[PDB]
């Protein structure tokens, strides 16, 4: 493996252990290995699916008070997000094939072989950093929500079968997700298999809903190296063409050296079209279940008090839910940034002591690189720092007003 | 220079050594008022009238320990923008407006001293740097504008003798300003989002206490400092605004004067450079900064809006 | 007839045998046959207007309640669309005219006839599946309109209309029946077709252009300097007249069609928003599902989609024409003469400027567009319920 | 007298003759004459502002309920807007008459005299038609004006001295405008003066506000104008450089006809910008009074019942607020456009087919009238169209939320 997949390969050998629905990126390809491999990931697709039946299940059939709703809407939609990335991985791999496959044959020109390989050591670090930061972030999530179910009273509010307006509070067993089971899950090994089952499919949707941000964020990452590169060889490109005390060995070289500017601008170009590509349902996606999930949390913010377990539950949710967004749109950002500045670095480099062919190119790179890079979301919105931050003020402006009004 | 001078000798850019140490030097007396506030609420036995005017001091003495160092971590970006702006001067009305500035805030300052030693400490150190950062950046402005002026009119020369040596002049002078720009948002990106997010939580915190205030619960009490501190905030945002937004109109100038009818008479070296300054300077000047604000009164009337907005809501959930 | 009259020639066929005032693109040119079309289009015309006066004369003297004023309302707004747009085609017919007529003489070039033969094609099918898909949608709601009247001393009529004779017994509750039926088929029926028209509209440009991002790469490669002759130039100077004549003609197409559907398209939005901020009122007050919550939802999502079917076709036009830049940047320039640089440079300079419809200058026909709505109605709905 | 003075002359005329303080374009220019314009400028300025003090200290003075001081706000906040104007225009004459004086000794090249014409004679038309409009709309504004006060009762609430909460309605005179007046006003000689002062006040303030927004108007009607020239005469400039089967006369001819291209596109920007520096404040502070207009009558909007003297007095006044403020922004909207569609006209000539000094003046035309020409008022905004929209939808959802709350 050599070029993308070479530079994403822990992010591939993570997803294809996690049970995700990938075939290709093998070398084992028989046919026992690969019907134990898609009964494998067809028994992980099956036990999520089972348990997000099960969670969705304790939602109308158990809860009675708007409270209560509220709380189960938010589990459902906040788990909803790995519920359609995983199906959107599973009926949508070649357009990930497609993407990864962009970057095969390219090799960097000889003069500017150096300057490559430092961008590309850069972004070899970048995607490192990230990838570790995600495991991270999901590990320390996965422990919290472990930890957190035995600091509160496992006790539901069931109205009295006596009386009219009167409810207690029934035991409940002590859960991570407040689940329905075809068996009983009280005590014993029922209890055990129960918790085991939800630990496994926290961890595992966790797990999913971030390496599709981290597989996304990467792209954008090396998107954005590529871009700097192009940036920065470009003085010593324009440099080339100066007319110092033309022969054809110039000449020549300079035109080499300019068309391979060019043929790699372009890979970059259509490498960003293919992410949007790509990545365009998944964001819409994303953001639609992530409207309601902040509105249902800002409304559940607005009745915090004190230190509890409520308000812990409401701060995860609501920093979970702000940082998934902001992780993709600070990438989007930083793409559009960089697509834009490449004008200001063409311009900036000595082209007005250059051949014609040099200052033509100049007006060209100058003309074309002037409306930034941007990986719309489904062509319905812009994904940069200016979706984050609206999304942002939606919520504390929401937030001020149901404080206002109550 | 009044105060440009000033911002030298205490950023550390000339022969100053104690005086550079005299800043740092109050770093130290703010940090001592601001850790002695912050143990009033929590230690201390008060009524609400103390820790909400220590909240004001907390909050102000914030913004104060927030612009020593926070001033001082560019240290070589302002020298080397400094030894740029040097060679040419600002234009008048600039000078007039700093002028304007600096006596109003020194003259300001005084009314609140005399309004009623040992808290006044803190009240003439915050009046001068909400001057200093209202002055650097007109004066800073005002030297860009000025070499502005000086490439169209090295432009406009140039379209008279087909000089390709003085078209080659202005194309670097229009290099030079456009890195001077970028270390211009460099070092100012930070002091605009730390000025505008203080506008806005002083808006929201006057707002309430304005609504909370006919009762009567503030007689004699925080007005002074939500009336002053607002006052200041609304005057150097609005500043910051406007002269943000001065720079939105710099490239035009350039874009206007190299549409000239010379341009059809020169050797076909000079056409292309004329194209290629023309597509750079198509795009205007703009001051972007926190990858989401663009440093103008297009963004003054989106705070005011908002600012309406809240206020109506209010108002209309009151009444 | 060819051309764009042979493209769209079953949506002009069904516009003018569905009552709308059409005077061309008939064979049958007569002393008579225009007499019989004339007194059909009129008596079409005023059986509508008959019944739209009817339903709001019935509505406002029959309504007592804020709920059933509402309800009225929902139905004459729903209904009003139609009728504005029976009027404009009826009157600016010369708009429409013209944009038809924008492609009746093109011929394309030698090199690029397969090309060209491809892309109309794609066209073609595109326009009728789009039509297919109308055709569906109006047929089901059609029905509906019939089969959710069955479920509710009021007669069950699908519309709650005033007449002046009697409409609970004998053959006037069937003449009633059958009017009403007719009056709703032809309505939905004008309202979609102008909708299919002003989509094909946009997507054959879209064709165009696609075509002509096509055409561009090998454009250069026949300028390649590669070991001009006379010949050589002569045929790159024309090739390159040619993309620019097809360039121009793709921008006054735009253009065209952005006068001919502006303040129609205005028009439409504007009763949209009033409907569509009552239909959020009404939404609040559900009790579960029953006849009133089906109305809703159908309400609700014929409105959605009436506006999103031209929305997203305007966006992806939007956004494609902007791609012509960056085919000029895929063809290789550098290999072409100081002429083909030249023109690369112009065709870009064109090009950063994205061809945008425009609804009579108020606003941009796209995506951000039907984001905006959908916005705007979904924090009202939500501002609704909690203030209630 | 030619040029744009001759072609706003009835408007300058109207100025001249309305009271407002102008010195230039007199013909009678003598040590009596221009003292006599003085003393009835200066009287003008003094009746004018005497009414807006009596109209404000009537208002402070007398209003106790919230629905009177609204009423009282939005009429003296109405009539600031002519207050501003007054005195804009009274301090600002300098700007005005170097916004006048720039298309002074403009003349046409012989090609395109007959363009010239055309364009002339349309511009005319457009700025007759403009001001025969605001005309008829100021002096129907008048006349309702006068009607309206005749169909009411009229009466004003007033506190009872007798009892301690409760109020009655005492008797008022009838008059165009509720105001206080040191003399008896009550009825009589002082009533027939005060409603002949009245009347004369609400058309010489009407009359003020609207000759500047015709003003403002006709300007940017003739820079449109100007710029249609522009655009049309590009067919004959390109091809007059057309190398099919050059001689030394037509090259200096097509030179020519190029330098009068480019001075005139020249002349059109200075112009667009002089318009922006002279009619920017006061755009500015006519959009702050208007916006709290709009927000006072949204509010008083919702307390229309049936319909009667308030319901026609409150949409009276939205109409004419949102006409005020339309009047302005369709023809911003209008130049904007026609500046940005001049870069489409230029490509759309037949440029290819000609020589290479052709192509180069495509080639800048088509770079500089990329940037569409925008008058801004104070830089605040851009005068368009969208801002038109933007007010009359903050203006319809703040009634919508004010009349569900309600
Ligand atoms: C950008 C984020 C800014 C946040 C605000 C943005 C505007 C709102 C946009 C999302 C729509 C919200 C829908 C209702 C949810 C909020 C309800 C609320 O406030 O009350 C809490 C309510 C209850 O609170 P309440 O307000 O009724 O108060 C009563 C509380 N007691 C009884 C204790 C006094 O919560 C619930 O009832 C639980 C959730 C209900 C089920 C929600 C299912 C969602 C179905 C999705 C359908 C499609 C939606 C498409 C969304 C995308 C559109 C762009
Ligand atoms: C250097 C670069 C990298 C660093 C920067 C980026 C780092 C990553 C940033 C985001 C990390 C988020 C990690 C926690 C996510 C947990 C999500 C979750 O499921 O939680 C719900 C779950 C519980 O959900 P539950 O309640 O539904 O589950 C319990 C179920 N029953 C009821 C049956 C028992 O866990 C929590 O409640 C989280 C506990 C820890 C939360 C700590 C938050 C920070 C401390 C308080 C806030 C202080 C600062 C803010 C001040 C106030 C602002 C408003
Ligand atoms: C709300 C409570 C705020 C309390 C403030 C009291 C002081 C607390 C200290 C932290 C607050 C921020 C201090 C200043 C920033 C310090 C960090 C820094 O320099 O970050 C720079 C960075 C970006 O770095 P940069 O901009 O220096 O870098 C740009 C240069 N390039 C591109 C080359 C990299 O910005 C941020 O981190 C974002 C700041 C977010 C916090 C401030 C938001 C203020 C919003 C106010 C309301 C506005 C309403 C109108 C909005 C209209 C448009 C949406
Ligand atoms: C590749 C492209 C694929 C997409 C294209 C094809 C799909 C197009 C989708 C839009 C179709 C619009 C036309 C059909 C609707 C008919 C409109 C109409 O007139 O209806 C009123 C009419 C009736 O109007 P009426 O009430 O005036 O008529 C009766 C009048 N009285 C009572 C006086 C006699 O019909 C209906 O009521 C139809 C309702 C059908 C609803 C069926 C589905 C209900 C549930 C939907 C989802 C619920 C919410 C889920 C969450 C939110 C959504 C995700
Ligand atoms: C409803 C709100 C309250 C009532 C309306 C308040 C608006 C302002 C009313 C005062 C009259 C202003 C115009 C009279 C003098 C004009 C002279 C002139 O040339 O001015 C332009 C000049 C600028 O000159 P220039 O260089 O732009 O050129 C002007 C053009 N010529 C040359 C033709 C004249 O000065 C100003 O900008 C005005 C300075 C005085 C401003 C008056 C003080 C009040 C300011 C507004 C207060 C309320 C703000 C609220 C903000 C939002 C808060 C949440
Ligand atoms: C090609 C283009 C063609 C032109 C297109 C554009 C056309 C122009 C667009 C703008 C139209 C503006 C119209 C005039 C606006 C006037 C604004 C104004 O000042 O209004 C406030 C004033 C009145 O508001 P007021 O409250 O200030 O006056 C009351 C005065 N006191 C308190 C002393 C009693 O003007 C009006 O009178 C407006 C009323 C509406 C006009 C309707 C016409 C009929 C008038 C007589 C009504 C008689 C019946 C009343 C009683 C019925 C029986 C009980």
């Amino acid at each position: 493996k050599d070029g993308l997949i070479k530079d994403l390969w822990p992010n591939i050998r993570l997803i294809q252990l996690s049970g995700l629905f990938i075939s290709e990126y093998y070398d084992d390809y028989s046919g026992l290995a690969v019907l134990f491999r898609k009964i494998y990931s067809w028994i992980t697709a099956i036990i999520i699916y089972s348990q997000f039946i099960f969670i969705v299940i304790f939602m109308v059939t158990k809860s009675n008070d708007s409270d209560q709703l509220a709380a189960g809407v938010v589990t459902t939609l906040f788990f909803t997000h790995s519920m359609i990335k995983f199906v959107y991985f599973s009926t949508g791999t070649k357009s990930f094939y497609r993407t990864l496959s962009c970057w095969n044959n390219t090799s960097p020109h000889p003069l500017f072989a150096e300057s490559h390989s430092r961008f590309h050591a850069k972004s070899l670090s970048r995607m490192r950093q990230l990838l570790i930061i995600v495991s991270i972030v999901t590990i320390f999530t996965t422990i919290s929500w472990t930890t957190i179910t035995f600091f509160g009273e496992s006790v539901w509010k069931v109205p009295d079968p006596e009386t009219f307006n009167q409810t207690m509070y029934v035991p409940v067993p002590r859960l991570m997700l407040h689940s329905w089971y075809p068996w009983d899950s009280g005590h014993g090994l029922g209890y055990i298999v129960a918790f085991v089952l939800q630990f496994y499919w926290v961890f595992i949707t966790l797990s999913h809903s971030n390496l599709m941000e981290l597989l996304f964020s990467s792209f954008l990452v090396h998107a954005c190296e590529q871009l700097q590169h192009l940036k920065e060889i470009l003085n010593p490109l324009i440099e080339l063409s100066a007319t110092l005390d033309l022969t054809s060995n110039q000449e020549v070289l300079v035109r080499s050296a300019i068309k391979y500017w060019v043929e790699r601008h372009k890979h970059v170009v259509k490498y960003v079209s293919l992410i949007t590509e790509c990545y365009g349902s998944a964001l819409l996606f994303h953001m639609l279940v992530s409207t309601v999930i902040l509105t249902i949390l800002a409304y559940q913010a607005t009745k915090i008090n004190g230190v509890n377990v409520f308000a812990f539950s409401t701060i995860g949710y609501l920093m979970y839910s702000f940082a998934q967004i902001f992780m993709f749109c600070i990438h989007g950002n930083e793409l559009i940034e960089e697509s834009s500045s490449v004008m200001e670095a063409a311009y900036g480099c000595h082209w007005y002591d250059g051949s014609e062919e040099a200052k033509t190119f100049v007006q060209i790179v100058c003309q074309q690189c002037q409306k930034p890079l941007i990986v719309s979301g489904a062509k319905f919105f812009n994904v940069s720092l200016d979706l984050f931050a609206s999304v942002l003020g939606a919520v504390v402006t929401y937030f001020m007003v149901l404080v206002q009004l109550k | 220079i009044d105060t440009i001078n000033m911002f030298l000798q205490m950023t550390g850019c000339t022969d100053s050594k104690a005086m550079l140490y005299l800043t740092y030097f109050e770093f130290l007396i703010t940090f001592y008022y601001l850790i002695a506030t912050y143990a009033s609420i929590v230690h201390f036995e008060q009524s609400v009238t103390i820790q909400l005017f220590a909240l004001l001091c907390m909050l102000i003495e914030c913004v104060i320990l927030l612009n020593i160092t926070f001033r001082l971590y560019h240290k070589n970006h302002i020298r080397e923008m400094h030894q740029y702006s040097r060679r040419l001067g600002i234009p008048d009305s600039y000078r007039s407006v700093i002028n304007v500035i600096t006596k109003y805030h020194l003259i300001a300052s005084n009314i609140f001293v005399v309004f009623p030693l040992v808290y006044a400490i803190s009240v003439y150190i915050a009046h001068v740097e909400l001057c200093f950062i209202n002055t650097t950046f007109i004066y800073y402005v005002g030297v860009l504008k000025h070499r502005l002026e000086t490439i169209v009119q090295t432009i406009g020369e140039a379209f008279a003798d087909n000089d390709e040596q003085k078209f080659k002049y202005a194309i670097i002078q229009h290099q030079k300003l456009l890195s001077y720009f970028n270390t211009m948002k460099i070092v100012f990106s930070k002091p605009i989002l730390l000025s505008m997010s203080f506008n806005a939580i002083y808006f929201g915190l006057t707002t309430s206490f304005v609504i909370q205030a006919i009762r009567g619960y503030i007689n004699q009490a925080i007005l002074s400092i939500c009336i002053a501190s607002s006052a200041a905030a609304v005057i150097n945002i609005t500043i910051y605004t406007f002269y943000g937004s001065e720079l939105m109109d710099l490239h035009d100038k350039i874009l206007h004067v190299l549409f000239d009818n010379a341009f059809f008479y020169v050797s076909k070296s000079f056409k292309s450079s004329i194209l290629i300054m023309m597509t750079r300077v198509t795009i205007p000047l703009k001051f972007t900064v926190g990858y989401i604000f663009t440093i103008n009164l297009n963004l003054l009337l989106k705070i005011l809006k908002m600012s309406y907005t809240v206020l109506n809501v209010l108002l209309s959930s009151e009444t």
